[PDB]
């Protein structure tokens, strides 16, 4: 059960490209 | 969150612009 | 600058793997 | 910042978790 | 899930490397 | 297409290869 | 040489990003 | 080339979308 | 199976920043 | 291996060290 | 070194690709 | 080694292959 994991490291990589210098903030759940 | 929005779904460009500061 | 720019995205993948669960905000120019 | 610590030399595992929230 | 999304980012990267200078399409219809 | 053909069976270089320009 | 190279790795991760269901043409040298 | 145009300066989305189908 | 090689592309990743200059082994058939 | 280990579930970086020669 | 370390990321990637279940070992120097 | 092959150069598939097990 790895897919979430897997998936979130592609979240990272898409909201880097997507924010740019505005930078993101990244919480899986808290 | 994010994972449960996003790893369930396909999130467009708009969807992803939410998490930007 | 490119160069720099390639950089943060190798970052933010770096910091996914190191902080887990407590997630990052992202910053590119402090 | 985080760029300037890590894009002009390799910052361990160790200097990159000062960085975690 | 987004299984086949995530799989497709995979595909591209190695197309591009497999394929070098000429290129290639990604479409994915269907 | 390429995602029916490499997202359930893993595609060897040479399949991959046809999708060169 | 290699980071042009390196550079067109984030761009066609890029491109998938941003042209979803259209696809696209990946070609260096045209 | 998208690489002369984007390998020296970062190029935005929207610049990126001028080379989809 | 797809998704187990998808799994370990993610795992070299992690083991070239943990591992960093002592480096790695990948044999994957184990 | 580490597929059937680190696949089936999230290895940690202490789990992952140990593949490190 | 920042600029061959960000390689040696793309270095891995495409041996994992090329190198199938024979598997790699990855010693930046030893 | 790899890195000053590979690293100054552009390694092709080939090239690559010579480091597999
Ligand atoms: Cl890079
Ligand atoms: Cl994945
Ligand atoms: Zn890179
Ligand atoms: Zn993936």
């Amino acid at each position: 059960f790895v897919n979430q994991y897997l998936c979130g490291s592609h979240l990272v990589e898409a909201l880097y490209l997507v924010c740019g210098e505005r930078g993101f903030f990244y919480t899986p759940k808290t | 969150g994010i994972v449960e929005q996003c790893c369930t779904s396909i999130c467009s460009l708009y969807q992803l612009e939410n998490y930007c500061n």
